[PDB]
């Protein structure tokens, strides 16, 4: 290609016309695989309108369109190209076309793409922002004001959003250098708050980068649903990592974690660990850490001397290094004459040693799930198919397949693994690996394969968490990324494949299958728990957690889109009746663990979709309120809480998580809607308070008090009803003792008075207490009588200890009442 | 009573939904065809835009030549 | 219980219908917006033809001037 490029360049040294335009159009293919000066001189003449005007028909707009493709090709070659382009004046030369008159919107839209490839390197954005004379930033700002079409105001916004990210990293560096070097007074909460605020912008401008910082194809329109465009896109992350490297991001996070003032701050440790967590979830991000390998170790030490993020990062970096070594071994040494070569035995031994602790198997199975890193082990077996290298590879592949949950490597490698497992029928480590990839028999991962996976699960549902039924962990992992989109990001375009996926799920009987999966998983951990297999190995725990998470994600994806805006009703009372028991079994211990907590969040999210789908007009009729999607879910949850003596403390956590936080337009809309539905289940809510009042347990009592406070803070009628219930409990407790004899005070009475004292501290409960004791309601004289009894008890104390607690509680109640 | 109402709901609803699902599919296909038509309309539009820009540029060239 | 099976089957079919109708709505909205963008492109085309006409007319005047 180089020889061809030399011939073309020398032939048209001074030739202009159709031949020159043909050469310009042909060059970009050649450059893929001092001519740079001549190429730069050619590029600046193809962008000149004074040369385009002097050419015949159809040859004048093909010279300008072909001059914006030499920019996108010369800049990507390296810094030596961008430096020459900037020295020639590409920034100013690309703005004489956008500002020019009568230019079509498809040639202006191409000049933006040439500029996006110039400011994509740190040498470029320095010249774009700081003028060389007006800068390019000011020119683009003026260009936005001018009236443009829909696709030109969208292309110019991507350049602006990319410039913002470069200017949030520049202020972080200055702020940190001034914070640490100078002061360490000036280290106040009005200055640290900027650091946490700036570090939440870096995490925000990289999560939304693929959507608001890329240049869309010329034939794509900014619609909220993606239609009429090429399917491919561009990856912005290499540029972002190029900016982070130039600003020395890692050499500064270590500075914030190694300074007397802000290292101890819990809000800065958490803020900087969310950028690092996101950055290490990709192959490009993990390779970013190993580029400056010296600065990564110091960061690990700084994060470590202060929960297992440092250990996980160390394991991931070691795993990636070993994988790179494995790939490099089969390149320099194409043929392995010595099967047991010492270098590869050492590499395999280190990889095997990493996989002992549970935090090591979650990092070995994570790096191997990115790109095509699983090919090294398959190649190592195929070369040798015993050798010791074979055994280690078999063990490592079993580990990766068992542990990893993002099964995208299986869409291409499942063909090799199955035939390799068929080849060796006597190895006990391959007869098990072939059982995991059982559903993946002649399967192509699109929507058309969803019914096959659902059919396989439906058939082999009887064997869950058994040696034979280990293919259900993979048949549910595969089905959970084909049809379940990742969480939405602001600025996205709603792809229409995800609606068809959910339609296919509903057509292939996904609902019943997933309900059966959840029910079967529930009735193993509780009734068949008599075997007391309480996660004896790391397999029984990880497998169960993965199945639970996958089923929950599928259920949430189906129910969110189905019950989106209350268009359609839902009455199947099986989903909000097995999520409670799953919460009791799994989320029983905060939960933490980064996996037990997410299950609770998903359970709450699935339960909450029954409230959003509500009718705001049919809020008066008794039939329309007692048979709503809200009321049925609430009845099922409340009944489920009061069905198992063991399931009380966990149920109160669920009830607390459902209800809104204790005490503008949307705040009152939901709070009063909650009280309207809660009023129907009066007998169910009253049963919670009375049943859990007669027990002795500090966590249970504290949860009960918190729930009472929340329900009182909801709205007024519910608070009054709860106060009626509790004071009626007081009335019956004091009426249980015969008035003929001396009044009997028990520990239950002391607990009840403590409950009244705890409730009375809140103004919302205060108003209800005052309204009830005022006696305005007809038939409200009993509460006045019981208050008079309390006053008489105050006037007539005693010497008993229980009498002492009663007197102190009643005095505290009266003190709160006087306020 | 309730059982007869449920059975009638079952029968008539399943029948008429099965009948009108096909017309819903026809509507989807018609919208897909309309989107295709819009695609070629767009393509023709930018073709005319480029050709017209060529015409203006050669007109301006003749202008600079004559003056 | 007949109610359980009735609600299950009706829920399956009506969920299919509701998801289909949604798909139609956010296809139609996008088509309408794309038609609006096409209208913008046509406005550009007409204005650009207008400047063609103006420049060609002035071409005729300078041609008659040259004689």
């Amino acid at each position: 290609a180089s020889v061809k490029l030399t011939e073309l360049l020398d032939l048209y040294r001074e030739d202009r016309g159709a031949k020159w335009v043909t050469a310009l159009e042909e060059i970009p293919s050649l450059i893929i695989k001092d001519s740079l000066g001549q190429l730069v001189d050619w590029t600046m003449q193809a962008l000149n309108l004074q040369v385009a005007l002097r050419q015949p028909i159809a040859l004048n707009v093909r010279q300008l369109k072909a001059g914006t493709k030499l920019v996108s090709s010369l800049a990507e070659c390296g810094a030596q190209g961008v430096t020459g382009l900037l020295q020639a004046g590409v920034i100013s030369g690309l703005f004489e076309l956008l500002f020019a008159d009568h230019v079509s919107s498809s040639l202006k839209l191409n000049a933006f793409k040439a500029l996006d490839s110039v400011i994509s390197m740190t040498e470029g954005m320095e010249a774009f922002l700081r003028g060389r004379e007006k800068s390019g930033y000011q020119k683009l700002l003026e260009l936005i004001l001018l009236d443009q079409t829909v696709r030109v105001v969208t292309a110019g916004s991507a350049i602006l959003q990319k410039c913002h990210f470069y200017e949030v990293l520049s202020e972080i560096k200055r702020l940190g250098d001034h914070l640490a070097e100078k002061t360490s007074s000036n280290i106040s909460e009005g200055e640290i708050e900027r650091l946490i605020n700036l570090l939440e912008e870096v995490f925000h401008l990289m999560e939304t980068a693929p959507h608001t910082m890329i240049q869309q194809p010329v034939k794509s329109f900014p619609t909220m649903a993606r239609i009429t465009g090429p399917p491919e896109r561009d990856d912005p992350y290499p540029v972002l990592f190029r900016y982070l490297h130039s600003h020395h991001f890692l050499e500064l996070v270590t500075l914030l974690l190694s300074i007397p003032v802000t290292s101890a701050h819990p809000g800065v440790l958490q803020a900087t660990k969310d950028v690092l967590k996101f950055l290490a979830q990709s192959q490009k991000g993990l390779l970013f850490f190993m580029s400056e390998y010296e600065a990564t170790n110091l960061l690990i030490r700084a994060l470590c001397h202060f929960d297992a993020f440092a250990l996980w990062l160390q394991d991931s970096t070691q795993t990636l290094q070993c994988i790179t070594e494995l790939f490099s071994h089969f390149q320099r040494c194409t043929a392995s004459e010595e099967t047991d070569h010492s270098d590869l035995l050492g590499t395999l031994h280190n990889l095997y040693l990493i996989t002992f602790n549970p935090v090591g198997r979650s990092a070995v199975g994570h790096v191997f799930s990115l790109e095509k890193n699983l090919q090294s082990l398959i190649t190592l077996m195929e070369y040798y198919s015993k050798s010791v290298a074979y055994n280690y590879a078999c063990i490592l592949i079993l580990v990766v397949v068992q542990s990893s949950s993002d099964v995208q490597m299986l869409e291409q490698h499942a063909a090799s693994l199955l035939k390799l497992c068929k080849a060796d029928e006597n190895n006990a480590k391959l007869q098990e690996l072939g059982k995991w990839l059982e559903p993946l028999k002649n399967l192509r991962f699109e929507i058309n394969c969803i019914p096959n996976l659902i059919e396989y699960v439906k058939q082999n549902i009887d064997n869950l968490m058994t040696p034979e039924g280990v293919g259900l962990t993979t048949a549910l992992r595969v089905l959970c990324n084909v049809a379940c989109p990742p969480p939405p990001v602001e600025g996205q375009q709603k792809d229409l494949k995800w609606n068809l996926a959910v339609i296919q799920l509903f057509s292939a009987e996904g609902m019943d299958t997933f309900i059966r999966v959840l029910q079967k998983l529930n009735s193993i951990l509780t009734q068949p728990w008599r075997l007391h297999v309480n996660m004896g190995t790391t397999l029984h725990r990880v497998t169960t957690i993965s199945m639970a998470r996958c089923t929950l994600t599928l259920l949430k994806t189906m129910l969110t889109e189905l019950l989106r805006g209350g268009s359609f009703e839902f009455k199947d009372m099986r989903v909000p009746s097995a999520l409670v028991t799953l919460h009791m079994l799994l989320c029983s211990i905060g939960r933490l663990d980064s996996d037990e907590q997410k299950i609770q969040n998903d359970i709450i999210d699935i339960l909450l979709t029954f409230t959003q789908g509500v009718n705001e007009k049919l809020t008066i009729s008794e039939e329309t309120l007692a048979n709503n999607t809200w009321s049925l879910m609430l009845k099922e949850v409340l009944s489920s809480i009061l069905k198992v003596p063991e399931g009380f403390f966990s149920g109160l956590i669920l009830l607390s998580e459902l209800l809104p936080l204790p005490l503008i337009s949307v705040a009152l809309n939901t709070r009063k809607l909650w009280s309207m539905h809660l009023h129907v289940q009066a007998k169910l809510l009253q049963e919670i308070v009375r049943s859990f009042s007669g027990t002795t347990c500090q966590p249970i009592q504290h949860m009960l008090r918190r729930i009472c406070v929340q329900l009182c803070d909801l709205a007024s009628p519910t608070a009054l009803l709860i106060m009626r219930t509790v004071l009626d409990l007081i009335v019956e407790d004091l009426q249980s003792t015969s008035e003929d004899k001396e009044k009997q005070y028990t520990s239950q009475t002391t607990r009840l008075l403590a409950l009244l004292d705890a409730l009375a501290s809140h103004k919302a409960c205060k108003l209800a207490i005052l309204h009830l004791i005022n006696g305005t309601i007809k038939g409200d004289e009993r509460y006045a009588e019981i208050f008079q009894d309390l006053l008489a008890l105050v006037r007539s104390p005693g010497d008993s200890v229980i009498r002492q607690q009663c007197v102190e509680y009643v005095t505290s109640i009266l003190q709160s009442l006087c306020d | 009573l309730g059982r007869q109402l449920s059975q009638g709901r079952i029968a008539q609803l399943e029948a008429e939904l099965a009948l009108q699902k096909k017309y819903s599919e026809e509507l989807k296909s018609s919208q897909d065809e309309l989107n295709d038509f819009i695609i070629q309309l767009d393509e023709e539009v930018e073709g005319m835009q480029s050709t017209i820009l060529v015409l203006q540029q050669q007109l301006k060239e003749t202008r600079q030549q004559l003056a």
